[PDB]
């Protein structure tokens, strides 16, 4: 997920 | 559990929240096209900002995703309102995109939200809202949008009070001001809720292409 | 202008005296559920509560100092929030259920049968549990409800005139009084100074959740088109 | 008038 990925 | 937010003194918390501030961006050089592109780019900064809010990365990743999903338009809005305070009656989307109230008219449903945003800006300016209070409010929006999370909200409340006290406000004035700011959060929730409805409507009407991140963020609420 | 002189205790007394009653339903629990029937019951109940709410509003200090337009606007803005905070208050001692009326409980299995209601249901439940865990008192409750009435509509419009700015400031002064009154109640209940502003914040943050639920609810209301004339009017204000 | 208006005017 764009959010989930970006949060990492 | 392991938590930086609960380890910080009030002055460290303020310092850390100030350090985490995203930059003010410029508009690219149709109105709906400009605003969308601007919000899209702000969202990327917002995600990295949240990772710098003491307490946020101590939450589980699922929690973190959920808070950003629920709070993103609230946080864009209070940001817009903050940087518009010096421009009564106007919304400073960016330094090269200053819109008067009435430029909100071209887009269906937008000017009613502009009025609410401007009311908010006028209220903050009349209250002489300070930068340090603002970054506290912004982190409360993030954490309240969705037990450890409540301990942190308590801590940011303590930090707000602290800032007021250090500014020389009496206990009575602190309680009143704390309440005034938190009641404005109810209004920011309102504007976000109405905007989210209009955004979904705009997606259906297919007249402006919402970005991937915006589409994904929008899909969070209709869920 | 008279209301700005009221003491904390006098504010609590006025608000307690003005409290609307808890109303009952004509609900017959001895037959299978029907979505259309339950909606009708909820609409009828809501419609009867609104009449009580309008007369309660006139008894909230400072409210009748406003012109008719502003009284109307505040009620139009906050009506569903006020119904909802009432529901979560009276649902408190009843985990797992929404107590619409003492004789009309909606359970979660049944709420699932209402198309799109379960998400709002769960939020209402969480809010009620929140209050129960906080041991919210009747005195604090009536302060919060008054705050919703005065606050929810105060930021809808720009002020174009000094006169408009002053009526806005009249509302803010009354709100400052209810904040004082909330703190007064907490101090008289034993709470340390830190506890008091922490409890005040927790309660006011819950008002953001109530706004959230009201907006989601309003969405569903102008989607099923039950509604009484008065409800159509109140709804119209948001549409 | 609006219904709300009338219910207040009572
Ligand atoms: C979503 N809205 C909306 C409401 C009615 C009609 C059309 C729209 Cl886009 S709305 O809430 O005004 C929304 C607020 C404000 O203007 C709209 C908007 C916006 C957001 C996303 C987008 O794709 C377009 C516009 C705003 C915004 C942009 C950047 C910021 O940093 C802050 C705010
Ligand atoms: C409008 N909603 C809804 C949401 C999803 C599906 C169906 C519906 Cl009716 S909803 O927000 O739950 C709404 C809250 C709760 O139940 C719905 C509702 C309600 C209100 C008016 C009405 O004509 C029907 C229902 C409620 C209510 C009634 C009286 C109260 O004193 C408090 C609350």
């Amino acid at each position: 997920k764009i959010l989930h990925r970006l949060l990492q | 559990k392991n938590s930086l937010a609960l380890s910080l003194t009030a002055d460290q918390m303020v310092s850390a929240l100030l350090d985490a501030e995203p930059p003010i961006l410029y508009s690219e050089y149709s109105m709906m096209g400009l605003l969308t592109n601007l919000a899209d780019r702000e969202l990327v900064h917002m995600i990295n900002w949240a990772k710098r809010v003491p307490g946020f990365v101590d939450l589980t990743l699922h929690d973190q995703v959920h808070l950003l999903e629920c709070a993103w338009l609230e946080i864009l809005m209070i940001g817009l309102v903050w940087r518009s305070m010096e421009h009564p009656g106007k919304l400073l989307f960016a330094p090269n995109l200053l819109l008067d109230r009435n430029q909100g008219k071209c887009v269906e449903g937008m000017v009613e939200i502009f009025d609410m945003l401007l009311a908010t800006s006028s209220r903050f300016r009349m209250m002489n809202l300070q930068g340090e209070e603002f970054v506290c409010l912004k982190s409360i929006i993030l954490l309240n949008s969705g037990d450890h999370i409540h301990r942190v909200l308590d801590k940011i409340t303590d930090t707000l009070i602290h800032l007021m006290a250090k500014a020389g406000l009496t206990l009575q004035q602190q309680h009143q001001r704390l309440a005034q700011l938190l009641l404005i959060l109810s209004h920011i929730r309102h504007m976000s809720n109405k905007g989210m409805e209009h955004l979904y409507s705009m997606k259906c009407k297919n007249v402006v292409p919402l970005s991937d991140l915006l589409l994904e963020m929008l899909d969070a609420h209709r869920l």
